[PDB]
């Protein structure tokens, strides 16, 4: 068996909600920003944010949603996790005690049913009558918010449209109704329901479906003053009321999908809108009142207000004052003027929240020669396209450097004093038949470039046909400099050639440092890469020198140095080549038998491949002859993410599900099918996506640091943003933090209610398994910050073994002391 | 695709015993003592008729490819049967089929299995299945007597007569080479026109057909009486060799 | 000849890796020197010499060569390690089954949760599978072990059924004592939960129609550790085995032994409403509780969802692609 510790060094930073209400008080004004795991309570204030408090949930935030039910004097909040964890919660504090209760408790989850493909969606009446929602295809689920449903008690609604887009509950009606856009095969359509508790079962509704645009994606319900809803689509927005129908389709919006939605003004006359270019934009509901005293809607207009970082959600607050949410960049409070500045703009940014963003590939560097090891990650995409250098100094010390455009990976090459970084950045077919990008970025403002004139493909007689408007990454090595981190070179790679793969090294007897980057040439016709180039440059002198190419036949997702060769993985084929006298690489040796050989690590002369759907496999070269043989296999099957080795018999590795895993050789010689055979001995949902393994740590050695319980660093990159760290234990050492586990959960009140064993537990949408192998460090480091009757009970009747003493009871302050070693990993 | 399993009469005269100096003589009663020691070894374990057939053609088809001067008969006949037994889902264990050789067998007989009984067999079930060319599933005259006495209709005793007396010479046909010369369809109907010779019963009237005095002729095509006949012969010539005398 | 089997050796092939593990042997992926057409070699290990070649091999040699079938998997030869020069007896070399190489399994597909099926994706699916059942519950043959592990898939869309080392002949005129547990416990029919042991070609059915459910929700219907726990999963969906819905769940001897916490009450309409029509009455009949209310795999063949199927047309599924390895910012 193995033993491992993980813990979070960064918390998730990525924005995934945010509600605006009355939570805390029925007073205060509150923002509650949800970020994966973790709940941030705000409170308005005529400058910026108050903090007040923050909670951890055992589970995704998937829905969060504030509602008052009559008979409250404040906001109630729900919350849905991903493993379909419902709860109900109220704000409560008592002088300087802040606590969260758990007002209803309960797991919506259904033994049979389809995963929507839009995901989870919430909904709330207007009257707080019911919770919506909408969980499996052709299921509706209403939870009726009755004051004895503490068990969060639920029915199905069969829903004839088995494919829904959007839902929302409208304003205005006789009966709790839903609007929502649904997709069958003659395209998409709007079509409202009402929702009888009684009957448990829809009653037609009150307006007749409409045809819709094909790609209607969100559905915005309009308060009582107009009625009815808006739908928002890539070209058009439409409201729809009974026997009203309006549509406007300026051609602004069809530039960039639009994604998020927000109300400004109570009455429905205003919403904003945010689409993926980051620009934000004003929705104007043009009244008309008639002689009879009723009021309609005139027509629509939209605006343009300014730009803000790409925002997953808005939320308006108050006055001038707009949150916005970013999960692919930085977040941001900028404040929306009468009068636009001298550019135009009404938009001015007042605050920006650090997101380490997505962090697709990270590397660790001790730039300062300190022993300590600087982290320097690729975050963000797209505009938000960034380097962040991150420190230990208590909290993290960040620098960011901008590149608007997206960074994919990252190498150090110390010889030359600076990184290389792969990116690529859109730009469109524009009339000249060429293309144009959006705004400068890294890649065009670097003080010297290059681009590729290879003919390896240049025979083509393949047509590829081209639209203007139609969207195109252009793929660059650009070569950073470790202290400016000023662009010194771009070199762009072929039309058409996306850059996968990078390594900084020096192969064979040649005493060069090279910059070596794998590619394929990927056309929208291919299901997989049939061509590819493994390009080998040396910066030198402020240029980029190409030294050699190698044509291959597919795509070089990963390469590593191996004892001085090249390590390549094209398509299925895991290839090692050798770099000759004559400065060319030349094959050595094969191995086929992988689906995908996505990822590539090595220690010594083992190899650890990572496919897309065989998990991990344990290649070894052997020197004598020349060749690779198969040491063993995962043989459950698992998509990969990201791989890496711990040690020569442990191997880590990185679900899409969320989920982490361990596998080690058998270790028992009996039968060759038995050291052939990958044992998984760790399991462990991390609850976040993992894209990179890095060894290295941040913390400073001075070489007079403790030695901790813990051996072995292993940092790694998600998706929100999180940074977390694995480390291996002894076997006592593990038992006494997992039977430390056991006792701090029953200690610890949960928010929410949700058991942690269920939480860590492995979960696919097939399986469900205990947790094996791995320890919390976020439970084990919060005992710190448990009141010391807790700390107390939890050391009642606590046993130490395999030590000097073999059984040694445990005070409330030995585990301070150890916890607080373990703190000291970070 | 599929290998031939059927030889000439004058083939047999160039099997590997015979060019190694055994006469026709020795390898026929070689041939009659292994199959009737497959044939009481495993009625005494309680198998299946299917299963003991299966086991004597195994036994027949090795020795036109092996001779008996190399491979003692009495360890092939127990190697067959216990192949047999797992080919038609009816399996013994090894030491159970050796337990049942020592009862039937003298002291020179069981000299064959040498001094690991258990061990020389089990080492040849890997010569047998590369000699049978792993070829396992396998038809006998058996199945073919009932789907063919199913279609008479007639006089219920005088067809069960015709099928006794036939089913006796299906089991006696396992002793002789007829196994390698001719399909079990065409041994079924040889041996019901055997006893219908005998029990002077004429077939045709319980069939369908009954003006059709080539009463063979719908359940195995192409089928001279000459073949028949050589059949009849052989299985005739066991008893007269023999004691024995024909069932009646 | 093609057909001397046993004879040829495993240098003939260069093996490309393990693919998987038998429980005799180990299984490998080899490219054919000759050919090079792709097999997959099954070891078949007799060193063991407990009871000599396995019966489980046997049965699959033997019924393999019989069964010709576009939806069932072909033997094309078996191979040898080479072996020792003139000593049988030294010789422990093992024996080798070579099978067609395909590109995926099922389970695999669908655990790393890379494949999505359309219904009509799942008619051509479904359609080939049930072609292949009737092809051998004709011959009167069954599989005894339908698990998503043994629908193997090529990217074209052809599926093959793999797996026969549980197979055995049955005889509806004579029932014998087979082995009680066979089917395992996600796809196991209700009579082997009860222990009939005298079971008819409807317990592969019953597997093939959990896995029908399962293409539509992409999670496997009853999943449960233990016997009971099954009956108990089944039971609230196909309802609980009651004299009237099953006459003769009397006569297994586990029904007193073996009961649901209820008399559940049949929802597999309501519970599968997702699931289109013409397909629904197909999971009815096939998830049926009474071997012989059961429908047969020609019934299946002759059902709405599938009689109007054209397999010319064999509709792939949405198998991996390069945009899979890169995620959806
Ligand atoms: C036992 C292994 C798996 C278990 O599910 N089953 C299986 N998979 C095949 N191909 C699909 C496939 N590609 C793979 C590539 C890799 Cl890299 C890896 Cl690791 C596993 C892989 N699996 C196959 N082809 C013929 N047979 C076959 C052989 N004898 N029989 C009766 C059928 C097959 N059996």
């Amino acid at each position: 068996m193995s033993y491992n510790y993980v813990v979070t060094a960064q918390k998730p930073t990525a924005v995934n909600g945010c509600v605006t209400g009355h939570f805390t008080s029925a007073e205060d004004l509150n923002l509650l920003i949800a970020k994966n795991t973790r709940l941030e309570i705000y409170v308005v204030t005529a400058e910026g944010l108050r903090p007040v408090k923050e909670v951890g949930m055992y589970g995704k935030i998937a829905v969060m949603e504030l509602f008052r039910p009559k008979g409250e004097s404040k906001d109630l909040l729900f919350i849905l996790t991903a493993k379909y964890n419902a709860c109900i919660l109220e704000y409560k504090q008592s002088g300087e005690s802040i606590d969260i209760i758990t007002r209803a408790h309960g797991n919506v989850q259904d033994r049979i049913g389809r995963p929507s493909e839009t995901g989870i969606i919430g909904i709330i009446d207007p009257e707080c009558r019911m919770i919506g929602l909408r969980l499996y295809d052709g299921l509706f689920k209403v939870i009726p918010l009755d004051r004895d449903n503490k068990e969060l008690k639920a029915f199905n609604i069969r829903l004839e449209e088995l494919h829904v887009i959007d839902v929302k509950f409208l304003y205005g009606c006789q009966a709790p109704t839903i609007c929502f856009v649904y997709q069958d095969p003659q395209g998409r359509h709007v079509k409202t329901y009402e929702v009888s508790l009684r009957e448990k079962e829809f009653n037609k509704g009150p307006w007749k479906q409409e045809n819709v645009e094909a790609e209607a994606s969100m559905v915005i319900a309009v308060p009582e003053p107009f009625g009815g809803a808006i739908i928002i689509g890539q070209e058009s927005i439409t409201y729809h009321n009974g026997d009203k129908y309006l549509a406007i389709a300026p051609p602004i919006i069809k530039q960039s999908t639009i994604v998020c939605h927000n109300r400004v003004d109570p009455n429905g006359s205003r919403y904003l809108l945010g689409d993926m270019e980051g620009r934000l934009f004003m929705l104007l509901l043009e009244k008309e009142e008639q002689m009879d005293g009723t009021v309609t809607l005139k027509d629509l207009r939209v605006e343009l207000l300014g730009e803000t970082s790409i925002a997953e959600c808005l939320t308006y607050l108050d006055n001038g004052v707009v949150f916005v949410g970013s999960r692919l960049g930085d977040s941001q409070l900028v404040k929306l003027n009468v009068d636009s500045n001298e550019q135009g703009s009404y938009v001015v940014a007042m605050e920006t929240f650090t997101n380490l963003g997505p962090i697709v590939d990270m590397c660790v560097v001790d730039l300062e020669r300190q022993g300590q090891g600087q982290l320097v990650t690729c975050s963000g995409a797209f505009k938000e396209g960034s380097l962040r250098i991150i420190r230990n100094g208590q909290k993290l010390h960040i620098r960011t450097v901008p590149l608007y455009e997206s960074p994919r990976k990252i190498c150090y090459q110390e010889v030359s004093q600076c990184f290389g970084v792969l990116s690529s950045r859109i730009e469109v077919q524009d009339t000249s038949g060429g293309t144009t990008a959006l705004r400068p970025s890294a890649s065009t403002q670097a003080l010297s470039s290059s681009v590729s004139s290879s003919k390896l493909f240049s025979s083509s007689t393949a047509p590829h046909e081209t639209s203007f408007g139609e969207e195109v990454e252009v793929h660059n090595l650009l070569i950073i400099d470790q202290h400016t981190f000023e662009v010194l070179h771009a070199h762009q790679f072929l039309q058409n050639e996306y850059a996968l793969s990078l390594v900084s090294c020096k192969l064979g007897k040649d005493p060069n440092t090279y910059f070596i980057v794998g590619t394929a040439m990927v056309y929208p016709e291919e299901a997989e890469p049939k061509q590819g180039r493994i390009v080998v440059f040396q910066y030198s002198d402020g240029k980029l020198q190409t030294v050699a190419e190698k044509e291959v036949k597919g795509a070089v997702y990963s390469m590593v140095e191996f004892n001085g060769k090249l390590l390549a993985s094209i398509n299925s084929t895991v290839r090692l080549y050798e770099w000759t006298t004559e400065k060319e690489l030349r094959t050595e040796c094969n191995h086929y038998n992988n689906i995908m050989a996505l990822y590539l690590k090595t220690k010594g002369d083992f190899i650890l491949v990572g496919d897309l759907m065989r998990s991990v496999l344990l290649l070894a070269y052997k020197p004598m002859e020349g060749n690779f043989e198969e040491i063993a296999r995962d043989f459950n099957p698992n998509w990969m993410s990201a791989v890496e080795i711990l040690d020569d018999d442990n191997f880590l590795g990185a679900e899409n599900a969320f989920n982490l895993f361990v596998c080690q050789k058998d270790s028992a010689a009996t039968t060759d099918e038995e050291r052939q055979h990958l044992q998984e001995v760790g399991l462990f949902h991390l609850g976040e996506f993992v894209n990179v393994f890095c060894h290295g740590s941040l913390v400073m050695q001075n070489l007079g640091e403790t030695s901790t319980p813990t051996q072995g660093s292993v940092l790694f990159g998600t998706v929100n943003g999180m940074i977390g760290l694995v480390t291996s234990l002894s076997e006592s050492w593990y038992n006494l933090l997992l039977d430390m586990q056991n006792r701090l959960n029953k200690v610890i009140k949960s928010v929410g209610k949700i058991e942690h064993s269920f939480w860590r537990s492995f979960h696919t949408e097939r399986k469900t398994e205990p947790a094996t192998g791995f320890i919390d460090g976020d439970l084990i480091e919060s005992f710190l910050d448990i009141s010391r009757p807790k700390m107390q009970e939890v050391v009642a009747n606590l046993q130490y073994d395999d030590g000097s003493g073999m059984k040694r009871e445990a005070t409330a302050d030995d585990l301070i002391k150890v916890v607080e070693e373990l703190t000291r990993i970070h | 695709t599929k290998p031939c399993w059927y030889w000439d009469k004058k083939d047999l005269a160039h099997t590997p015993s015979q060019l190694e100096g055994l006469d026709p003589a020795t390898e026929a009663r070689y041939r009659r003592e292994g199959a009737r020691f497959i044939f009481d070894v495993g009625t005494r374990l309680g198998l299946h008729y299917d299963t003991l057939a299966t086991g004597i053609i195994y036994f027949h088809r090795f020795y036109m490819f092996h001779s008996f001067k190399q491979f003692p008969r009495y360890v092939t006949g127990a190697c067959c049967l216990f192949l047999a037994g797992k080919v038609e889902e009816t399996p013994k264990k090894c030491k159970d089929i050796i337990k049942t050789a020592r009862s039937l067998l003298n002291d020179v007989q069981f000299g064959q299995f040498g001094d690991d009984p258990k061990e020389e067999v089990m080492v040849l079930e890997r010569i047998l299945l590369q000699t049978i060319k792993f070829d396992l599933q396998v038809e006998h005259p058996y199945q073919f007597l009932l789907k063919y006495a199913k279609q008479l209709k007639g006089d219920k005793n005088k067809i069960q007569k015709l099928v006794q007396m036939a089913w006796t010479f299906v089991n006696d046909s396992l002793c002789t080479t007829l196994s390698l010369q001719w399909e079990p369809e065409i041994i079924a109907v040889a041996v019901m026109y055997l006893a219908g010779r005998l029990c002077k019963f004429e077939i045709q009237e319980w069939t369908s057909k009954p003006m059709y005095r080539r009463w063979w002729e719908q359940f195995v095509q192409d089928v001279p009486v000459d073949v028949l006949e050589d059949i009849c012969h052989q299985i005739l010539d066991l008893y007269s060799q023999g004691k024995q005398q024909m069932p009646h | 000849t093609e057909s001397d089997w046993g004879k040829r050796c495993v240098d003939k092939f260069d093996i490309i890796g393990i693919i998987g593990e038998g429980t005799y042997g180990q299984v490998y992926k080899a490219k054919d020197k000759d050919t090079g057409e792709l097999v997959a070699l099954k070891k078949v290990r007799l060193d063991n010499e407990k009871e000599g070649f396995p019966i489980t091999a046997i049965r699959e040699i033997k019924i393999l060569r019989q069964l010709i079938h576009r939806s069932v998997v072909n033997m094309k030869e078996i191979v040898t390690d080479k072996q020792d020069a003139l000593d049988f007896k030294k010789d422990k070399g093992a024996f080798y089954l070579v099978f067609e190489y395909m590109d995926h399994d099922l389970m695999g597909l669908l655990e790393s949760g890379l494949v999505h099926f359309s219904e009509d994706h799942i008619k051509s699916f479904m359609k080939q599978l049930m072609e292949g059942l009737e092809y051998c519950h004709k011959k009167n043959f069954l599989h005894r072990d339908i698990k998503c592990s043994n629908i193997l898939l090529n990217n074209s869309g052809q599926i093959k059924l793999a797996d026969f080392g549980l197979a055995r002949l049955y005889n509806s005129e004579e029932s014998r004592p087979y082995t009680n547990k066979v089917i395992t416990l996600w796809y196991r029919p209700p009579e082997l939960l009860l222990g009939e042991e005298r079971y008819t070609p409807a317990i592969d059915v019953w597997s093939c129609g959990c896995i029908l459910g399962e293409l539509f929700t992409k999670k496997p219907i009853f999943q449960a550790n233990l016997e009971l726990a099954q009956l108990e999963l089944i039971s609230r969906l196909c309802g609980s085995p009651c004299p009237a819905v099953w006459p003769d769940v009397i006569r297994l001897p586990y029904f007193n032994t073996m009961k649901p916490k209820k008399q559940y009450r049949r929802r597999l309409r309501e519970e599968f409403s997702f699931i289109p029509s013409a397909a629904l009455d197909l999971l009815d009949h096939m998830l049926t509780l009474d071997p012989s209310k059961r429908c047969t795999a020609e019934q299946t063949l002759q059902s709405d969802f599938l009689k109007d199927v054209e397999l010319s047309k064999m509709a792939p599924p949405d198998l991996p692609h390069w945009q899979d390895c890169h995620e959806l910012w």
